[PDB]
């Protein structure tokens, strides 16, 4: 009964909402301040528990909102569509920058969870493996042939994900509500446990795809129409996936992009 | 020559509102990572370019001031320096020009 | 003479309740007295119209037009007052509605021919008026694809009756 | 019919426009930077090519000397061009002048450029500064290299 | 000290008391709400004086407003009175509030509609020393100043620009 199963893990997401917009004291404002590269020294006086970073954008301009992929907060990266706390500075991050790490990161973090999501929606995972951005392919194992016909099956699954256009949901949660949520598979309770060990609290990262959730580390990018490309390499072995894709305003060619696709084919 | 019959309201609008006419919209128009002025494509920024203007002005001027009269053009180099700054051991013999102004975050 | 542009941005609606739509807020503005033509500003507003106002003031900072930094300044003097009047949070999030662009009180002159004769030379004014309404762009109507035009050729098929009987 | 054909008419004969070629040659060996149209723009930046090729030959030589007499109004900017000129790009060969492009004039509207010889003590330009190489098709472009140089 | 003032108004009214004044003091706060509620030009012309009426009337005009007044907490009490003469009287009380301002379209801009706050009155009053009437002069928010209600949406105040 996987329907069931989706539906109930989009009523626990609902649900985790729903207690963390409950502890909201009447809409508390805050001054946060921005610290970017161009019309300084602006600053925002946005909320705290639901305004997050492309309402400043917005208020900025729309070529913000179009360009901007993350948002450096004391350094740290954070996501488009996420609640900020803590007056603190601001910045900018795009793909044409001086060092785009955390965007390449994030972007390769948003191809593996749509890969995964392509995989589910498809026809048992297992996690997010994070394989640095030179290895030219995203890699997401997955527990179960896979021939032309598949590959061109998830790429257009991927077309359609895609063009249907839907935001990145994220949250903070314990790993209490993640393990509740992945009562069944065993792999995404040890990667839940790990990840909570890791971290000093139990906090975990979450995200939410309209009826896909999965477990990660760093921000995601908010829309996926950023991602223009998108193409499945092959197959290869508890079975390990491969793909490329590129974003929008960085539209390669024809030529760079099968050249990409040969040299991912690995 | 003359016109022998007025042209209608709908002949001119349609000659006056087909896409020939219409100004066509334009896509080259991005963002420059300095100041964020919206520059064009394959031409260089306003705020940048009116700041490099009005140095250059301001450097003319100082020029101007410390050669005098007309119709001189030295045969030497030049350089130009800030607050402080010792001369460069290197350019010891070029005439240096300048008075009062602070480096900015964009000169070398 | 008759100002109704400026008067309209005074208009008072009732109190919203709870189970009700946002409701975007528009926006009046128009400039009085344009030493400029109207075609071109009919031709300027045409041009700035399903676009929202960033991409409107990014193609008129390039629009080699002496009515380009009227409009824009309108614009700006329009987005400025939404901001602080209107009371409206988000600057980015204003699109064009209406923009039109009507004659003005003009004058006359002479040209002097190259005869015992002359003509009237008359100091073509303007205006120029704009709509901005509050939330996103709406998307442009697309063409109707095949399916559609099959769908109403059944239709206007379906919906015929005997002619000149009973 | 202009198949093939160079030197765009501007003035009002050949005259004219060699004569405004002249001038503004001039004032860029003054100034080091011109404000003028693309077509008179690329026009003098090809003429102070051959002007500096010219000041490069040599100064004793009679012929640049009276080619530096004449390109030269003034006659106070002949001693500065070749003791400065050419003995600082003494190692190039044909990278002088940098041309871009402005807006567009507040007046006419018109397409002006600017153009200027490299070295110069004046401040940059803001030029056309290509994508930095930490992207991410710069970085797929690197991996792809490196692979296949590990391949052999 | 104050007793000179009180001794001038009532050698100049001549007929008055003080403590029947916070009375009528609280009638004009109340009608002066009721008619910005209604906006009563006349009305509010013949309440609060030009000392105040353009303050708390500029900035809510083109724009409706839904006060209600209830029960108030602690009774009045005078702070201080001092005195082309005029007559300067200070009046402290603590009432149940419930500020429900609308934007020029109305949805909200402010605050609830059923949400009784406690603010302090610190208002002054003004008469004329022929005709005149005790009306409003001026507010005192300080000393103490408490932080404000949270604006729903969110302001972007713009740095020096270049
Ligand atoms: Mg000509
Ligand atoms: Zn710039």
């Amino acid at each position: 009964s996987p329907t069931e199963l989706t539906e109930m893990r989009n009523d626990l997401f609902n649900k985790e909402k729903a207690r963390q917009l409950s502890l909201t004291p009447r809409t508390e404002k805050i001054e946060v301040k921005h610290v970017g590269k161009t019309d300084p020294g602006t600053v925002f006086v946005m909320n705290k528990n639901i305004s997050t970073p492309y309402s400043c954008a917005m208020h900025l301009s729309e070529w913000y909102c179009r360009k901007s992929i993350l948002a450096l907060v004391d350094g740290q990266p954070w996501d488009m569509y996420k609640p900020l706390t803590k007056s603190c500075e601001i910045k900018f991050l795009t793909f044409k920058d001086c060092d785009p790490g955390e965007v390449n990161k994030a972007y390769w973090r948003s191809c593996a969870m749509m890969m995964g999501c392509v995989i589910e929606r498809a026809f048992n995972l297992v996690r997010a493996p994070e394989v640095p951005v030179i290895s030219g392919a995203f890699c997401y194992d997955v527990v179960l042939m896979p021939t032309k016909e598949n590959l061109r099956s998830f790429t257009k699954d991927a077309h359609a994900l895609i063009y249907k256009d839907l935001p990145f949901e994220t949250l903070e949660v314990e790993a209490k509500v993640a393990l509740e949520i992945f009562q069944h598979s065993k792999y995404k309770v040890d990667f839940i446990e790990e990840k909570a060990s890791q971290n000093p609290e139990r906090i975990v990262k979450l995200h939410r795809i309209g009826d896909f959730i999965d477990v990660s580390e760093g921000p995601l990018i908010p829309r996926t129409s950023i991602c223009f490309q998108y193409e499945v390499s092959a197959v290869h072995n508890i079975r390990r996936f491969q793909g490329v894709s590129l974003p929008v305003h960085l539209r390669a060619h024809f030529t760079i992009w099968d050249k990409l696709l040969e040299r991912s084919r690995k | 020559a003359a016109p022998k019959n007025r042209r209608t309201i709908e002949v001119n609008r349609c000659r006056r509102r087909n896409p020939q006419k219409l100004i066509k919209v334009k896509n080259n128009i991005d963002v420059c990572p300095e100041c964020g002025h919206l520059k064009q494509k394959h031409v260089l920024c306003a705020y940048c370019y009116e700041k490099v203007c009005k140095e250059t002005a301001e450097i003319r001027r100082q020029i101007g001031k410390q050669e005098g009269g007309p119709f001189k053009a030295p045969t030497i180099e030049t350089v130009v320096l800030y607050t402080g700054e010792t001369p460069s051991e290197q350019d010891q013999g070029k005439r240096i020009i300048e008075r009062d102004r602070k480096r900015p975050s964009w000169f070398t | 003479i008759s100002r109704k542009w400026e008067k309209k941005n005074k208009i008072v609606y009732p109190p919203q309740l709870p189970g009700e739509p946002r409701r975007p807020a528009e926006i009046y503005h128009c400039r009085r007295q344009i030493k400029y033509s109207k075609d071109k500003m009919w031709y300027l507003a045409k041009l700035i119209r399903g676009m929202s106002i960033d991409q409107a003031l990014a193609q008129l900072e390039f629009n080699d037009k002496k009515g380009a930094k009227i409009i824009k300044e309108v614009l700006l003097e329009a987005q400025d007052m939404a901001v602080r009047d209107h009371n409206v949070e988000f600057r980015s999030n204003l699109y064009i509605a209406e923009s039109t662009s009507g004659r003005g009180q003009c004058l006359k002159r002479i040209r002097y021919h190259g005869r015992g004769r002359f003509g009237i030379m008359e100091k073509v004014y303007c205006h120029y008026f704009v709509k901005l309404v509050e939330g996103p762009p709406p998307p442009p109507e697309p063409p109707k694809t095949a399916v559609a035009h099959a769908k109403e050729y059944i239709q206007q098929l379906r919906s015929r009756t005997i002619v000149h009987t009973l | 019919i202009s198949h093939g054909r160079v030197f765009r008419r501007m003035g009002l004969g050949p005259e004219s426009r060699i004569h405004l070629l002249r001038n503004l040659l001039t004032g860029l060996v003054r100034h080091e930077r011109i404000e003028a149209p693309w077509a008179r723009v690329d026009e003098m930046r090809g003429y102070a090519e051959k002007l500096i090729d010219y000041g490069k030959l040599g100064d004793t030589n009679e012929r640049a000397m009276r080619m530096a007499d004449f390109w030269l109004t003034e006659k106070d900017l002949i001693p500065k061009l070749f003791q400065v000129l050419a003995p600082r790009y003494k190692d190039q060969t044909g990278g002088y002048t940098r041309m871009l492009q402005i807006p567009n004039r507040s007046l006419d509207r018109a397409k002006m450029a600017v153009i200027e010889y490299k070295g110069n003590c004046l401040p940059p330009l803001p030029l056309p500064r290509r994508d930095s190489h930490l992207t991410l098709l710069n970085q797929l472009l690197q991996g792809l290299r490196q692979d296949l140089r590990q391949s052999q | 000290a104050s007793q000179v003032s009180i001794r001038r108004i009532k050698d100049y009214d001549a007929n008055f008391k003080i403590k029947d004044f916070p009375e009528k003091a609280k009638d004009i706060f109340i009608e002066a709400h009721l008619c910005l509620n209604n906006s009563d030009h006349d009305r509010l012309h013949t309440l609060v004086t030009e000392h105040c009426f353009p303050d708390m009337t500029w900035d809510i005009k083109y724009k409706t407003v839904r006060w209600s007044f209830v029960e108030s907490l602690e009774p009045s009490h005078v702070v201080q009175v001092r005195c082309n003469v005029y007559g300067q009287i200070t009046v402290r009380m603590h009432t149940r509030q419930t500020l429900a301002i609308y934007d020029r379209f109305g949805r909200l801009m402010y605050g609830q509609e059923d949400v009784p706050k406690d603010v302090l009155e610190y208002v002054v009053f003004e008469k004329q020393l022929p005709y005149g009437s005790w009306r409003m002069h001026t507010k005192i928010v300080p000393p103490w100043a408490p932080p404000k209600q949270p604006i729903l949406k969110t302001v972007m105040i713009p740095g020096p620009q270049l």
